[PDB]
RNA sequence: UUAGGCGGCCACAGCGGUGGGGUUGCCUCCCGUACCCAUCCCGAACACGGAAGAUAAGCCCACCAGCGUUCCAGGGAGUACUGGAGUGCGCGAGCCUCUGGGAAAUCCGGUUCGCCGCCACC
RNA sequence: AGUGCAAGAGCAAAAGAUGACUUGACAGUGUUCUUCCCAACGAGGAACGCUGACGCGAAAGCGUGGUCUAGCGAACCAAUU
RNA sequence: CCUGUCAAACUCCAAACUUACAGACGCUGUUUGACGCGGGGAUUCCGGUGCGCGGGGU
C-alpha cells in the first residue's frame, strides 16, 4: 500500500476470518475437519478436507435446513447447535466419514458454548472427534432447558411468534429422535 | 437513514493519575461501579523507576451508569470547542473522558470479521458538540 | 571464511524479499509426498523448524520414507550420497 | 546441414571445447564432420566457433570431397558411385549427398565414417586468428566460403 | 605525496564511513560558485569541462583547479559576475597508505578522492554570450591541475 | 453465491473514492442478561437469549486510477554489463572486433480497483 | 518495538507483551546432517524419530531449554549414581 | 518543491554466468565390462607462469 517494501497480509487474515497458526495446528491431524460457525440467526457445520486449489466439503449441515425435519423454533440456540451437529455428522457417516478435528475458527472454546455443542451432535452421530466431556454443556441445556426456565420467568412470552408459551425441549427430543432413527432422508 | 447514524455515548472513563491508590473509594462512590488499578511503563527519575506498580486507577462506564454519572458530571465542567476530539470525543476535569460513536461501531470491536469504521460513518467534533449540546447544556 | 558455522555466508539465501515476508501459507507445510518422487530443496526464511543444511539449497533430491513428520530425502552432494530430514516446508514438487 | 571442419590444434584449448569436437567425431586438425542444423548441435557448434570453420556446403562441393574423402566404418575402401550402390539406401554419390543436406540421414547410418579427413588447403586458408568478418577463415561460412575451403582441402 | 599513488581505479570502492574512522576534511571549499540564487536556466551559454580518462581525482586536486578556475572568473566577471559554475563531483573514495614493512600492510587514512568515469562532466559553468571566453579560459586552467585530459564542451551555446 | 461458510494463489487482491441493495429469506448492525460463559472495572469484548427496528456501518453488487503493485507496447537500448576467441589498438589505466547472451533508472501509452476451487442456497 | 549478549537472519490474532499454570532444562535408545563441501577423521553441536513418564490445552497440538548460527575438552586416576 | 553527488561490510531492481535434477541429441559401455564395489602398491602435501576475476600493497 505505502511502497514496493509494504507486506500485505494474507486475503483471509485481512478479512479477519482465518486464523493461518492455529488452522496449521488443525491441518497437522490429517483428519478432516468439523468446521463448527455461527451466525446471528444460524448455525453451520460442515466436514471440510484439504485440496489441490482450496478446501473441499464432504458433507455439511445449517441449521435452517432443520425444519425440513421437522422442526418449528429458532435456529440459533442450544438445541439447534447439537442437531445441526448431529445432522452434518449423519451425512459425514454416509459419505464415508469416520474421523474429524474440531475447528472453530475465530470462536471461544468457552465451556457448554454452542461450537462444543456442534462437536457433541457430531460425536453422537458416530463420528470419532478428540474431545473433552466436561467442557461440554450438560444434557439439560443442550436440550434447551435453561430458555424453558427463563420463559417461566415469563409475563410476557419468549418466543415473538407462536411456536408455544413455555417452549419445548421436548421437541428437541422428538427432532433427535427422527435424526437418529436409521430411515431419515438425509 | 437517521435512526442508525444518531450519536451515543460508548463509554466515559474518570480516571485519577497520581502517581504511588487511596483515591480508588471517591471513584467508586462518585461511578458505582469498581475501580482498575493503573501500572505504567518506562524508568523515570521523579521516583518512579518500579516498572509494574499502581500509579493511577480509572473506571469505564457503559449504559446507565455512564448517563447517570454523566448527569451530575457535565454541569461541573465548561465544555469548549478545542476541548474536543477529531473523532467526535471530549475530555474535561480527576479526569473525565466521553467517547462518543454511531449505532455500527461493533463492527471494529468484534473479533470475527471486524473492519475499521469508514470515515463518512465516523464521528466528527460538529456532529458530537451537537448531540451533546442537544442534551442538557451549552457548547463553545 | 572467518567462522565456520552452518550460517555462514546465508545473509542472501535465507532472507526473504521484503513482501515475501511474515508466516507463510500453511498449504504447503503439509503437502504430502510420496517414495521416488522429486524433490527441490529450498528453506523457507519463514520457518524455523523442520530445514536442512543452507549448503544444500537448490538440490533435488528423492523422497524415500520419512521420520515422523519429516521426510528423508535422498541428495548425492558432489560424489557422496547423503540423506536429508527435511519437512514439506521446505520441499516442493519437480516440474 | 553444416560442414565443420577443425582448423586450430588441442593444446591451450580448453577441454569443454575439445570434449565438443569429439563429441562432434573430429579429434585432429583439418577433420571435417557433416551437422545437422538442431538447437542441440547449434549450441555445440557455437561453443567451437573459435577453432573450426563452418557452414551449409553445395551439392557439388560436397559430392567431390564425399568422393575424395569419405571412408567406410572400417577399411581403405574408396567410397565411389560403386561403393555407394553396393552398401547404402542410395544409388550413387549424388543420392547420398542430397539425403545428407536435406538431413534425411547421416555418415554412420550408411555405414561411413562420420569423419571426412581433409587435406591441409591448397593455397593456404585465411588465417586461424580472425573470423570471416575479418579475413580470417575461423567461424560460420558462406555457402560459397565453405565450399572455397572444402575444395581447397579436397 | 604524487597522484601516481592514487589517480587509478584498481581497488574496490571504499566509501562506508560506519567502517572507517579519522577520514581527513575536504579541502573543496565551495561546489556551487558565483551567483548560486540564480537557475542555470537563465543563462543563454552553458560550458562544461569533461573528463576523457576514468580517474581518481583527490580533494587536493579538486580544490586547486576549481580555485584556478573560479579565481579567474572572478578576475574577469568581478566578485558579482553574472554566471554561475558547477563542480558536481564530491570525494567519496576513502584513500590509505602504508606508512614493519608489508606485515599487516592495510593502509592508515590518508585522503579522499572523487571517481571519475571518462565522457562525464566535472564542471560546468553557466555564462552570457560575452563572458563565454573567459569560461573557456577558466577550465584551460582548471585542466592543468586534474589528471587526465579534458574537453571543453559548450552545451547549451550556438553564438558561434 | 438477492448479501453465506471453508479455502487456494497471497497487493493484478493494497491505499483512497463514487453509486446501488434487503417484510416473515441470507449476512449484519440491532435488542437484551435467567441461564453456560465473561471483564485484574465495564453483557465493550467474550458467551448466551432473542427479533422492535435499519440498510447508516460492515458485507455483496456496479464503477473511478490519484498513490502503491502486476504485466504488456514503444523509447531509453542491443546501451550498461557479460561467457568464448584475436600477433586488433593503446606508454599505460584501458579499448576495439568477431561470436553467444543481455539489463536497471526513467519517459510515454495500455493493463490492474483480484483470479480460481469446494459446499450450501429462489 | 521487543525478542539476555557480535553480526546477519526469523517473528504481529506471534517467536513480542501481560496474566496464570507448569518443570520437556525429563530417562532410555536411535536416524541423519554437521564438525571434516567435494572426500577419510574424534569430542562437541544440531535436525528429526521412537520407547517410557509427564506439563499445558476443548482439541488438533506444543514442549528433546533460550527464535537461529558462538558459550567447549581424550585416555589414565578419583569422587559420585 | 527545486538542484549536486555515493556504497566491500546498502538494495525497489538485476544480468552474463555457475549450479541440482530430468528428458532429448551427441559420445561412451555391454568379447576393449563402462558406472560401481572390494583389496595390494605407491608417489605427493617447497611449485611456477599466462589469461580472466580478484584482496593487500606507491
Ligand atoms: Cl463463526
Ligand atoms: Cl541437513
Ligand atoms: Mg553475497
Ligand atoms: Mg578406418
Ligand atoms: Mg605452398
Ligand atoms: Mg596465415
Ligand atoms: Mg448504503
Ligand atoms: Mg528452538
Ligand atoms: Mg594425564
Ligand atoms: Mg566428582
Ligand atoms: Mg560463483
Ligand atoms: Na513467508
Ligand atoms: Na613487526
Ligand atoms: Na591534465
Ligand atoms: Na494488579
Ligand atoms: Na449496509
Ligand atoms: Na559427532
Amino acid at each position: 500500500a505505502t511502497g514496493p517494501r509494504y507486506k500485505v497480509p494474507m486475503r483471509r487474515r485481512r478479512e479477519a476470518r482465518t486464523d493461518y497458526h492455529q488452522r496449521l495446528r488443525l491441518l497437522k491431524s490429517g483428519k478432516p475437519r468439523l468446521v463448527a460457525r455461527k451466525s446471528n440467526k444460524h448455525v453451520r457445520a460442515q466436514l471440510v478436507t484439504l485440496g489441490p486449489n482450496g478446501d473441499d466439503t464432504l458433507a455439511s449441515a445449517h441449521s435452517s435446513d432443520l425444519a425440513e425435519y421437522g422442526w418449528e423454533a429458532p435456529t440459533g440456540n442450544m438445541p439447534s447447535a447439537y442437531l445441526t451437529g448431529l445432522l452434518a455428522g449423519l451425512r459425514a457417516q454416509e459419505a464415508g466419514v469416520e474421523e474429524a478435528v474440531l475447528d472453530i475458527g475465530l470462536n471461544s472454546p468457552t465451556p457448554g458454548s454452542k461450537v462444543f455443542a456442534i462437536q457433541e451432535g457430531a460425536i453422537d452421530a458416530g463420528l470419532d472427534i478428540p474431545h473433552n466431556d466436561d467442557v461440554l454443556a450438560d444434557w439439560q441445556r443442550t436440550r434447551g432447558a435453561h430458555i424453558a426456565e427463563y420463559d417461566e420467568q415469563l409475563e410476557e412470552p419468549l418466543y415473538s411468534g407462536d411456536f408455544d408459551a413455555a417452549d419445548l425441549p421436548e421437541h428437541f427430543d422428538e427432532l433427535r429422535e427422527t435424526l437418529l432413527d436409521g430411515d431419515i432422508e438425509l | 437513514f437517521h435512526e442508525m447514524r444518531e450519536p451515543r455515548i460508548e463509554k466515559v472513563v474518570v480516571h485519577m493519575g497520581i502517581g504511588h491508590a487511596n483515591a480508588e473509594d471517591i471513584l467508586g462512590e462518585i461511578t458505582g461501579q469498581m475501580p482498575v488499578r493503573t501500572k505504567a511503563k518506562r524508568t523515570v527519575g521523579e521516583f518512579d523507576i518500579r516498572e509494574g506498580d499502581p500509579i493511577g486507577a480509572k473506571v469505564t462506564l457503559r449504559d446507565e451508569m455512564a448517563e447517570e454519572f454523566l448527569q451530575t458530571a457535565l454541569p461541573l465542567a465548561e465544555l469548549a470547542t478545542s476541548q474536543f476530539d477529531d473523532t467526535g470525543n471530549f475530555s474535561f476535569g480527576l479526569d473525565v473522558t466521553v467517547n462518543l460513536v454511531r449505532p455500527g461501531y461493533r463492527v471494529a470491536k468484534r473479533d470475527k470479521a471486524s473492519r475499521s469504521i469508514p470515515t463518512k460513518h465516523r464521528l466528527n467534533p460538529a456532529d458530537a458538540v451537537a448531540f451533546i449540546e442537544s442534551t442538557y447544556d451549552v457548547e463553545v | 571464511p572467518s567462522s565456520n558455522g552452518p550460517l555462514e555466508g546465508t545473509r542472501g539465501k535465507l532472507k526473504n524479499k521484503p513482501r515475501d515476508r511474515g508466516t507463510s501459507p500453511p498449504q504447503r507445510a503439509v503437502e504430502e509426498f510420496d517414495d521416488g518422487e522429486k524433490v527441490h530443496l529450498k528453506i523457507d526464511p519463514s520457518v524455523p523448524n523442520g530445514r536442512f543444511h543452507p549448503r544444500f539449497d537448490g538440490q533435488t533430491g528423492t523422497v524415500e520414507g520419512k521420520q515422523g513428520d519429516a521426510y528423508k530425502v535422498d541428495i548425492v552432494d558432489g560424489g557422496k550420497e547423503k540423506t536429508i530430514i527435511v519437512t514439506a516446508a521446505h520441499l516442493r514438487r519437480q516440474e | 546441414m553444416h560442414a565443420l571442419v577443425q582448423l586450430r590444434g588441442e593444446v591451450n584449448m580448453h577441454t569443454d571445447i575439445q570434449d565438443t569436437l569429439e563429441m562432434l567425431n573430429i579429434h585432429h586438425v583439418n577433420h571435417c564432420t557433416l551437422v545437422p542444423e538442431t538447437d542441440a548441435y547449434r549450441g555445440m557448434v557455437a561453443k567451437v566457433n573459435d577453432f573450426v570453420a563452418f557452414g551449409e556446403p553445395s551439392q557439388e562441393t560436397l559430392e567431390t570431397v564425399l568422393a575424395t574423402r569419405a571412408e567406410p566404418l572400417e577399411g581403405d575402401a574408396d567410397v565411389d558411385d560403386e561403393w555407394v550402390a553396393e552398401h547404402t539406401d542410395y544409388d550413387d554419390i549424388s543420392g547420398l549427398a542430397f539425403a545428407l543436406l536435406s538431413e534425411e540421414t547421416t555418415l554412420r547410418e550408411q555405414g561411413l565414417s562420420p569423419t571426412l579427413r581433409l587435406h591441409p588447403p591448397r593455397g593456404g586458408h585465411d588465417g586461424v586468428k580472425h573470423p570471416v568478418k575479418e579475413g580470417g577463415q575461423l567461424g560460420k561460412h558462406d555457402t560459397e566460403g565453405i565450399d572455397d575451403l572444402l575444395e581447397a582441402m579436397r | 605525496k604524487p597522484a601516481s599513488m592514487y589517480r587509478d581505479i584498481d581497488k574496490p570502492a571504499y566509501t562506508r564511513r560506519e567502517y572507517i574512522t579519522g577520514i581527513p576534511g575536504s579541502k573543496i571549499a565551495q561546489h556551487k560558485m558565483g551567483r548560486k540564487q540564480k537557475d542555470a536556466d537563465d543563462y543563454p551559454v552553458q560550458i562544461s569541462l569533461i573528463v576523457e580518462e576514468t580517474v581518481q581525482l583527490r580533494h587536493g586536486s579538486l580544490e586547486a583547479s576549481r580555485l584556478s578556475a573560479n579565481r579567474h572568473l572572478i578576475k574577469e566577471l568581478g566578485e558579482e559576475g553574472d554566471y554561475k559554475m558547477t563542480l558536481r563531483k564530491f570525494p567519496h573514495q576513502v584513500l590509505r597508505e602504508n606508512k614493519d614493512g608489508m606485515r599487516a600492510a592495510f593502509g592508515k587514512i590518508v585522503g579522499t578522492a572523487a571517481r571519475v568515469q571518462a565522457g562525464e562532466q566535472l564542471f560546468t559553468a553557466y555564462c552570457n554570450v560575452e563572458d563565454a571566453e573567459h569560461v573557456k579560459e577558466a577550465f584551460r586552467r582548471a585542466y592543468n591541475k586534474i589528471t587526465p585530459s579534458c574537453r571543453i564542451k559548450v552545451e547549451r551555446g550556438e553564438e558561434l
